[PDB]
């Protein structure tokens, strides 16, 4: 029956910076809508119970207004504990929910290469590690090269959460691939691409 | 603001069932808002499920759960349960109880949560980690590969919790193979790599396995 | 000129003090005789803003039957929790009789006279009284037992139509007759109810026509109860001080919308002696059935419905589905009271 259309998808801002996401909804709604902090881990947090009424314990920075069909939440001056994911609540239809972190200068991947243990290898598999540390936006890419030869669909990467005291992202890749499979090349590279790199940047090793 | 108090994680084959418990009051201390179930699948949007009434066991189920789902309650009514029959791996979710703060209004501002649930649904049997290096090649990264176990989660530490400043334990991620893995990484100095021992301390209690990998260049 | 407020309201009623009845030994204590001729006031111009979901009128009502039953019933037993009581339990005449609620001095009560009111927004007939209509308690699930009647089309009230955690009352513009009886000498506990199956479904259908009105256009299914006690999950009343559990999936049967629909419908009920209490927290125990024929003829008047919840597909369902409910017994007064609110002179 409803639909609540919830944006931007994502955003990102300085500290101290004024926040707002918006719902919107295919019904006037009165003041039936709730708004919610989820930090990576936890449970979500209630922030604003029908529309405008703000909970007992929840920062004063933290406001919500709307009525009828529009409604939006707030964060006065954005600060490092506001970062997560915030969504709308129509009842039981939630809204699709918006990322938001700390928007900090563009910094580069402090970058590293990992060839796989001898150990592993004895096992029949091979996993080639590729670390990115440090970087923002977390935007990123990361594509595997052997011999030259760019690898896809054979990677799995993984991020961590954005640092609370430097405000950073990092990020793991493997490419995984057989044991036979990785021994019939030498050349294993990671080419990278990002805002705070003027050029991708490779990073390889030899087998052996 | 009180936390609700739900059980622990579970691991189910697909087709059988499980019920998660969320101890919402204590025996011993307007009608009583109802107890609300909700699940969230990894990196997705929390789903509602139901309703329960703990006063009479009222209840309502979302639809399209296809009276899979069963919530009742103690007789003190100060604990729900959520049985959830027939599993298939995208019942894979954490779970969450939910309830309105009593001297509210709406029966939907879930003031009150549980801490979550984690039910995973999967045909892989209970399996421990092997722990690979990655051995470092002004500053030298160096790390643990968490390979092939199941179910999550495992724990990592660096010299049994010693130093922490500089670690990066990233989630897990699901393999094809339907195991999964994680890395851990460790950025120390270069000048370090010959003097200091660095062991990463793998725990991963489903499979009741404890491992202590030292990672030398 | 006048204000929203709360009072202290009093009960007024025609009760025979002589009487062993004990809703009349009841109201003999706790009420004031009726007025002989209560005065009526019609409002020419005024326009009103009611809410029967915030009424203090309920809360009154409320607290009144509790402690009208908390003081007239008499279990052998009763549980709450760690509480383990016996006694004596003698059967009991009971029969509910009409109670008015009345203001005090200063405070006047405003009745909307709208036809199709639904229980909240604009009312543009108004008019103040002193006390209600004479209102029976009858406490009862699923079904709305020997109410007041709508008074052109079917009714739906709900505080939130669109919220699957509102009851919805329906209110009909005419009465179904429901007929329950444990013969006299089978099981001495097995009763039945039987309803005109005709009638039923003429209504039954227009009921689902007028909830067709506010779920856009979805074709409209009902369902038995997806779960609770007995009390909530059959139709569940009190009949010469006697505990009915009616099982009503025979009434809410989609296919009369052709061949057998007709003709008279004869509900499974049972009589419990083990119940749970409707006033709060706890079991209670009575004593068997009275002997020879026990029978209550009621008037359908309302139904308590519980509309299934789940919008996730943003397109998702063609259908909605609605399962008899209550269990909220302040919900039945609503579905009285709803009219009338207190002003403050
Ligand atoms: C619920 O009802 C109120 C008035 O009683 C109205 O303002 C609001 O729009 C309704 N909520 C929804 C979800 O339609
Ligand atoms: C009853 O009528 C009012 C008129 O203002 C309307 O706003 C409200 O939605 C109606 N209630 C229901 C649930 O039909
Ligand atoms: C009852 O209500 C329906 C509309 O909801 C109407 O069509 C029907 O004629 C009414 N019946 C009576 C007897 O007023
Ligand atoms: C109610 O049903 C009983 C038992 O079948 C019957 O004896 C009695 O005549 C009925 N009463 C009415 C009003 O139809
Ligand atoms: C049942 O209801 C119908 C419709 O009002 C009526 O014609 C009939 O007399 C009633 N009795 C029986 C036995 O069907
Ligand atoms: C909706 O349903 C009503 C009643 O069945 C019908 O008369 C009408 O054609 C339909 N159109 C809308 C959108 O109300
Ligand atoms: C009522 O009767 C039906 C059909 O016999 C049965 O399936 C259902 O379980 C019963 N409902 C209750 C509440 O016992
Ligand atoms: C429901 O509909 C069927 C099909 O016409 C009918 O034969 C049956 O008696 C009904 N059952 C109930 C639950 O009343
Ligand atoms: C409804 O009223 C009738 C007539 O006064 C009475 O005989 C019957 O017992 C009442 N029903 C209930 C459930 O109180």
């Amino acid at each position: 029956d409803i639909q609540m259309t919830q944006s931007p998808s994502s955003l990102s801002a300085s500290l101290g910076d004024r926040v707002t996401i918006t719902c919107q909804a295919s019904r006037g709604i009165g003041k039936d809508l709730n708004w919610y902090q989820q930090k990576a881990g936890k449970a979500p947090k209630l922030l604003v119970s029908d529309a405008s009424t703000l909970e007992g314990g929840v920062p004063s920075r933290f406001s919500g207004s709307g009525f009828h069909q529009d409604f939006s939440l707030t964060i006065s001056s954005l600060q490092a504990e506001d970062v997560a994911t915030y969504f709308c609540q129509q009842y039981e239809t939630f809204g699709q929910g918006t990322k938001v972190d700390i928007k900090r200068t563009v910094a580069a991947p402090s970058v590293f290469i990992f060839p796989p243990s001898d150990e592993q290898l004895k096992s029949g598999t091979a996993s080639v590690v590729c670390l990115l540390n440090n970087f923002y936006p977390r935007e990123a890419k990361v594509q595997w090269k052997v011999d030259n030869a760019l690898q896809s669909g054979n990677s799995q990467e993984s991020v961590t959460e954005q640092d609370s005291k430097d405000s950073t992202y990092s990020l793991s890749s493997t490419l995984t691939l057989s044991k036979a499979d990785y021994e019939k090349h030498k050349v294993y590279a990671c080419e990278v691409t990002h805002q705070g790199l003027s050029s991708p940047v490779t990073k390889s090793f030899n087998r052996g | 603001q009180v936390q609700l108090v739900q059980s622990g994680a579970a691991v189910r084959k697909p087709g059988a069932s499980v019920t998660v418990s969320c101890k919402f009051a204590e025996d011993d201390d307007a009608p009583e808002h109802f107890i609300h179930f909700l699940r969230q699948a990894p990196g997705q949007q929390l789903e509602w499920l139901a309703w329960m009434n703990p006063t009479n066991g009222a209840v309502n189920y979302a639809w399209y759960l296809n009276g899979r789902v069963t919530a009742t309650r103690d007789r003190s009514m100060t604990t729900a349960f959520l049985e959830v029959k027939s599993l298939r791996s995208d019942d894979t979710a954490v779970y969450y109880c939910a309830r309105a703060q009593k001297r509210g209004r709406s029966e939907w501002a879930y003031a009150h949560w549980g801490q979550g649930t984690p039910v995973v649904v999967s045909s892989a049997s209970t399996k421990g980690p092997s722990v690979f290096p990655l051995a470092p090649s002004g500053t030298a990264a160096l790390g643990c590969l968490v390979k092939d176990y199941f179910p999550e989660p495992v724990t990592v530490s660096w010299n049994s919790g010693a130093l922490t400043s500089g670690v990066h334990t990233f989630p897990a991620v699901l393999q094809s193979s339907g195991l999964y893995s994680l890395s851990s990484v460790v950025t120390v100095p270069s000048s370090s790599l010959g003097t200091q021992t660095y062991i990463c301390n793998v725990n991963h209690k489903p499979s009741n396995t404890k491992v202590d990998k030292k990672v030398e260049p | 000129v006048w204000k929203d407020a709360d009072t202290t309201l009093f009960c007024a009623s025609d009760a025979k003090a002589h009487e062993t009845e004990v809703h009349n030994v009841w109201a003999t204590h706790a009420c004031v005789p009726t007025d002989p001729n209560p005065q009526e006031i019609h409002l020419e111009n005024v326009t009103e803003n009611f809410n029967m979901w915030k009424n203090n009128m309920v809360e009154q009502m409320q607290e009144d039957v509790i402690s009208l039953w908390d003081q007239s019933l008499q279990p052998c037993v009763k549980l709450t929790g760690g509480s383990v009581i016996k006694q004596a339990c003698p059967k009991i005449s009971f029969d509910p009789i009409p109670i008015h609620y009345c203001t005090p001095a200063g405070y006047v009560i405003l009745k909307c006279n709208d036809k199709n009111f639904n229980g909240t927004g604009p009312c543009k007939n108004v008019s103040s009284v002193q006390c209600t209509h004479g209102i029976k308690p009858v406490v009862s699930t699923q079904l709305l037992l020997n109410g007041s009647l709508a008074e052109e089309e079917i009714i739906i009230r709900s505080e939130n139509i669109s919220d699957n955690a509102k009851t919805i009352i329906v209110h009909l513009n005419k009465s179904v007759e429901i007929n329950c009886t444990r013969p006299s000498n089978g099981d001495i506990r097995k009763a039945y109810c039987e309803i005109n199956g005709t009638k039923w479904n003429k209504v039954l259908k227009q009921v689902t026509e007028k909830l067709k009105e506010h779920f856009n256009n979805k074709t409209i299914i009902f369902q038995p109860p997806s779960g609770g006690d007995l009390e909530i999950t059959m139709h569940h009343f009190n009949c010469r001080g006697e505990f009915f559990y009616c099982n009503t999936t025979q009434l809410f049967n989609n296919t009369c919308i052709m061949k057998g629909c007709n003709g008279t419908i004869t509900l499974p009920c049972k009589i419990k002696q083990i119940i749970n209490m409707w006033q709060g927290t706890g079991q209670a125990m009575y004593a068997p059935p009275i002997d020879g024929k026990i029978n209550c003829v009621s008037n359908i008047t309302g139904i308590l419905l519980t509309r299934d919840g789940g919008n996730t597909g943003n397109n998702s369902r063609t259908n909605e589905t609605f399962r008899p409910g209550g269990g909220n017994i302040k919900d039945n007064w609503r579905s009285e009271l709803y009219k009338y609110k207190v002003v403050q002179i």
